[PDB]
RNA sequence: GGGCGUAAAGCGCACGCAGGCGGUUUGUUAAGUCAGAUGUGAAAUCCCCGGGCUCAACCUGGGAACUGCAUCUGAUACUGG
RNA sequence: AAGGCGGCCCCCUGGACGAAGACUGACGCUCAGGUGCGAAAGCGUGGGGAGCAAACAGGAUUAGAUACCCUGGUAGUCCACGCCGUAAACGAUGUCGACUUGGAGGUUGUGCCCUUGAGGCGUGGCUUCCGGAGCUAACGCGUUAAGUCGACCGCCUGGGG
RNA sequence: GCUGCAUGGCUGUCGUCAGCUCGUGUUGUGAAAUGUUGGGUUAAGUCCCGCAACGAGCGCAACCCUUAUCCUUUGUUGCCA
RNA sequence: GCGGCCCGCCGUAA
């Protein structure tokens, strides 16, 4: 059932007394396609080793996030290390109009309509945090009603 | 040119000879050369059937030869006409009378001759080659061995130097006289030169 | 309770700020721990392990600190439960896999042990076996005939035992820690202040538990 | 809607004029600010609701927009006198 | 304030801090252009000259040695009165104000208690070293912030040229 | 006949030197680290103790040949108390 | 504790 998406394959090194020996590293993302994601990072010496060793390691990290008809209510912005992602809801009809592994990231979520955009570096390993991001420090209604002690049709009004 | 061969190092111990008979300084030659023919035109005429390994013995005034195989059908025929054919033509080849004998190959995935020239024959057919490494490594892990090693190295479709691969799991103890290692190469000729195989299979240690 | 069977913190210089709550004044250089904030939780954390013992919970037992060991040993196989007497190995819960092939070669070499000579008489293999059985025997006599993945934990040290608590709180295991002046609440923990290395006190611990624990049961 | 310890970037250090920014009540003023109203802000172009050329480019009807300026009336929480 | 300031004594003179009490009543912060103060070297006029020492002269070393090493040695280094206005002038961190978990010291005041003793409780100023959350590309900073904020000023826009 | 700089196979050397890696688990955003480091020993990553590591593989050692001491069997073409 | 000893043509593994 679940839902799988590969990132990005990069070739790494590593000198010895020897010369060079090589390794591989994969950047996976798996959703539910309702509101859970994870994502995992895997090393090998071949690229089959290491795009199976991401998967698992993605299943057993996830994090659940609450959205509301294909989006939420809040244009919310998350930090990294060198980057900067910017998402706010968009109307209906639109769809996931977005740079790089964010396109993947928002696809698995189960997100479809949305107006992300990025700023800064935009290395792979890096933006996917866009998860961390912003995602899950996302706040619906209910739980901010029930958070200030009101109630949510007056919260909205 | 690092590693003593395998199997030579062990003919003392633990293996025996492939051929067995007593002679002089007068017909040492000969047999050696006849031997020789045998060998080679029954390996070329087995081709298409599954031969592992063949055993000269001379009787007195006879030779005596033993065929190991894992398809003995079609070896030894409808009838035995073929191995009629076979003795025939042996007995040509070498003067004494000739009489013809069939083993049985239990396992086929053990015995790394058979599993090393099927490596070859796949290689052939322009297939992957880590595809059929693994392959065979899996096969002969599941059928219940202690270890396996095997190897590719030649031009693998790319103009640079040479590359060579190679796998390994389990234990295959080299510097173990007591230890039983089976080993046997092959090579494939292909439109890019020819590329070699060796396998390593370690049975069992022996006491 | 009223007996005042707990002894308080270390030094005034050697405390970690997050026990500002649960400690009273410090008047002969040392802190003194308030008692009037002991009981209810402790009472609470009681009924905790009854009722998760009543849910056959497979508690374990830890807190190698030399004083602890025999104590430990003793509550732990009186009930029904395990316990860790010496080096807690890095990995007993997130590696759990991999110690079982330990727990299985300790099985087999005790199965042989009880006829060791027997088979073979060469003087020096038996001694090493033997010697080796001695060196397995520590790390993992309390748990080798334990299912895998214990319920709830329960430890002497809190700061002392930290790579423990942190297992566990990978995992997703209630643990129930006691935590001294000098150690800190981390993990989502039972909190039980007191002092950790008085015999009297950790005697006064391990009974009420124990005796809880065998009542859970039944 | 960016930066200045080491990547480019804090004057060698002070005093100080013009400028920029003001701790707290009370009372007045309505300058800033806010709400209405009126006069203007050409037509054409853009947008919306329509119509006619076999449809479309094309032409046309009505409406919003023209973020502004001035004048009058009112409000007095926050800046200013 | 910064550059910086060390034998002892006298004369003239500036700033900081603490205790208690009284007084005036927002009199404040920052500051383009302007003004002042800035190590060493260097310049002008007049003195002084022990040691040290650019330039310079010999002796070595070296393939060569306009250097490092050795023997000498002038300007200069010192004083008075004027110029010059630059330094890795560095905490490579601009000036004010407020808020935010802790330990171990140094130095200088003051209150109380037996003031017994090198005692015990506090309470101000200025300075070293570890380290939490947080921040940071990382190194690290961490109540004397590179943390959370406000006011004003000065600077940056690929490397050479 | 040309191409060992298109290859297989087979050799030399560092060097009979004692090292070289992997699975799982943790630490770091990452290249990676940890284990393999630390105390004592050995011809030796040979071993004990300690330690966020727990175990494995190729290596080391041992199994092979020959030489040094005795005991049974057999006694020619070999030996003579 | 201090005597001396300089250089290495142009491009070029995936």
């Amino acid at each position: 059932e679940l839902q799988e998406k590969l990132i990005a394959v990069n070739r790494v090194s590593k000198t010895v007394k020897g010369g060079r020996i090589f390794s591989f590293t994969a950047l996976t993302v798996v959703g539910d396609g309702n509101g859970r994601v994870g994502f995992g990072y895997g090393k090998a010496r071949e690229v089959p080793a290491a795009i199976q060793k991401a998967m698992e390691k993605a299943r057993r990290n996830m994090i659940n996030v609450a959205l509301n008809n294909g989006t939420l209510q809040h244009p919310v912005k998350g930090v990294h290390t060198g980057s900067r992602v910017f998402m706010q809801p968009a109307s209906e009809g639109t769809g996931i109009i977005a740079g790089g592994a964010m396109r993947a990231v928002l696809e698995v979520a189960g997100v479809h309509n949305v107006l992300a955009k990025a700023y800064g570096s935009t290395n792979p390993i890096n933006v996917v945090r866009a998860t961390i991001d912003g995602l899950e420090n996302m706040n619906s209604p209910e739980m901010v009603a029930a958070k200030r002690g009101k109630s949510v049709e007056e919260i909205l009004g | 040119g690092q590693k003593v061969h395998p199997n030579g190092i062990r003919l003392g111990i633990v293996k025996p000879w492939n051929s067995t008979w007593f002679a002089n300084t007068k017909e040492f030659a000969d047999n050696l050369d006849s031997d020789f023919k045998v060998r080679q035109y029954l390996t070329k005429e087995l081709a298409k059937a599954s031969v592992s390994r063949i055993v000269i013995e001379r009787p007195a005034k006879s030779i005596r030869v033993t065929i190991h195989t894992a398809r003995p059908g079609i070896v030894i025929g409808k009838k035995g006409e073929d191995v009629e054919k076979l003795r025939k033509v042996v007995a040509d080849i070498a003067g004494v009378p000739a009489q013809i004998n069939i083993a049985e190959v239990r396992k086929p995935e053990l015995d790394a001759k058979l599993v090393a020239d099927s490596i070859t024959s796949q290689l052939e057919r322009r297939v992957m080659f880590r595809r059929a490494m693994k392959r065979a490594v899996q096969n002969a892990m599941r059928l219940g061995a202690k270890g396996i090693k095997v190897e590719v190295s030649g031009r693998l479709g790319g103009a640079e130097i040479a590359r060579t691969e190679w796998y390994r799991e389990g234990r295959v103890p080299l510097h173990t006289l007591r230890a039983d290692i089976d080993y046997n190469t092959s090579e494939a000729h292909t439109t890019y030169g020819v590329i070699g195989v060796k396998v390593w299979i370690f049975k069992g240690e022996i006491l | 309770m009223l007996k005042a069977g707990v002894h308080f913190g270390h030094q005034t210089r050697y405390w970690n700020p997050k026990m500002k709550p649960f400690i009273f004044g410090a008047r002969n250089k040392v802190h003194i721990i308030n008692l009037e904030k002991t009981v209810p939780m402790f009472n609470e954390a009681l009924a905790e392990l009854n009722k998760i013992a009543s849910r056959k919970g497979k508690i374990l037992f830890v807190g190698t600190k030399r004083a602890a060991s025999e104590a430990v040993k003793d509550a732990a196989l009186s009930c029904d439960q395990f316990f860790v007497n010496h080096r807690w190995l890095g990995g007993m819960l997130t590696n759990w896999k991999t110690v079982r092939q330990s727990i299985k070669r300790l099985k087999d070499l005790e199965t042989q042990s009880q006829d060791g000579t027997f088979d073979k008489l060469t003087k020096k293999e038996a001694l090493m076996r033997t010697r080796e059985l001695e060196k397995l025997e520590n790390s993992l006599g309390g748990i080798k005939d334990m299912g895998g993945l214990p319920d709830a934990l329960f430890v002497i040290d809190a700061d002392h035992e930290h790579i423990a608590i942190k297992e566990a709180n990978n995992l997703g295991i209630p643990v129930f820690a006691i935590v001294d002046t000098n150690s800190d609440p981390d993990g989502v923990d039972f909190v039980i202040p007191g002092n950790d290395d008085a015999i009297r006190a950790v005697t006064l611990y391990l009974g009420a538990v124990a005796a809880t624990v065998r009542e859970g049961r039944s």
